[PDB]
């Protein structure tokens, strides 16, 4: 229910300084 | 993790460490996916090759880790396993295909800021998110060269999914449909592989449709670490899901 | 080996 929402990031609302990387390549 | 970085606090609070008790030594990585369950890579647990059959009391599971060697107190924690189970069709005499095993403990772990669990994909996330191209992130405390030797805290890097004819050719090892390769090109410029140490691990993709992140595979195998035109071979979480579930549904 | 000791209850 929960899951893959990291506590000290999505939760947040901080992003991880490369996962833009990760989204940039989903083309 | 080679060419890879320190991992920043919580990045990936599903990442676990499976740990020998004796002596006191990482053996592979691993994923937390819910409170009482922790998924792996079969090999981590079974392969007779090398005299490898481990039982449960043999090992424990670090979770919410970041440092490599010391004790994190009050961060990580520390636990036992119920019970071991390997995929049924595990190919260790060949190829390693369905490389998978799930490991349940004795006790429920509580989440936290350090401790929470990665998603399973569904059909559909999955269907969208694994193509050639498409970046997923690898982590763990694994070597740092196939020959610094090892990290002081977690390691990440990112890593593109590569085309299955591009996998097929870069190997005389027979690839299956319950593997995916993962890597740079040679002429990408760009490096980075998982190694010795990483096994069991996640790797992990998020989702651009709800933001979460699920993880797609399990480092698995490779001949060498980052070697150019060599590639890191993942067990294809989706495909195995179907036994995933029977096993937690039923025990 | 190169790891700091865990506590004794888990072992
Ligand atoms: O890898 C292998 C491995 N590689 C050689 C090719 C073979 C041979 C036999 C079966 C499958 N692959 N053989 C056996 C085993 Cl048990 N194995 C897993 C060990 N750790 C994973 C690993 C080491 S370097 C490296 C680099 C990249 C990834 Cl994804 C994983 C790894």
């Amino acid at each position: 229910a929960d899951c893959g929402l990291r506590p000290l990031f999505e939760k947040k609302s901080l992003e991880d300084k490369t996962e833009r990387e990760l989204l940039e390549s989903y083309i | 993790i080679v060419e890879g970085s320190d991992a920043e606090i919580g990045m990936s609070p599903w990442q676990v460490m499976l740990f020998r008790k004796s002596p006191q030594e990482l053996l592979c990585g691993a994923s937390l996916i819910s409170d009482r369950w922790v998924l792996t890579a079969a090999h981590c647990l079974l392969y007779p090759p090398w005299d490898k059959n481990f039982t449960e009391n043999d090992l424990l599971v670090r979770i919410g880790k970041h440092s490599r060697t010391r004790y994190e107190r009050n961060i990580e924690k520390i636990s036992m396993l119920e019970k071991i189970y390997i995929h049924p069709r595990y190919n260790w005499r060949e190829n390693l295909d369905r490389d998978i095993a799930l490991m349940k403990l004795k006790k429920p772990v509580a989440f936290s800021d350090y401790i929470h669990p990665v998603c399973l994909p569904d059909r559909e996330t999955a269907a969208s998110l694994l193509q050639a191209g498409y970046k997923g992130r690898v982590t763990g405390w694994g070597n740092l060269k196939e020959t610094k030797g090892q990290p002081s805290v977690l390691q990440v890097v990112n890593l593109p999914i590569v085309e299955r004819p591009v996998c097929k050719d870069s190997t005389r090892i027979r690839i299956t449909d319950n593997m995916f390769c993962a890597g740079y090109k040679p002429d990408e410029g760009k490096r980075g592989d998982a190694c010795e140490g990483d096994s069991g691990g996640p790797f992990v993709m998020k989702s651009p449709f709800n933001n979460r992140w699920y993880q797609m595979g399990i480092v698995s195998w490779g001949e060498g670490c980052d070697r150019d035109g060599k590639y890191g071979f993942y067990t294809h979480v989706f495909r195995l899901k179907k036994w995933i579930q029977k096993v937690i549904d039923q025990f | 080996g190169d790891f700091e000791e865990i506590p004794e209850e888990y072992l």
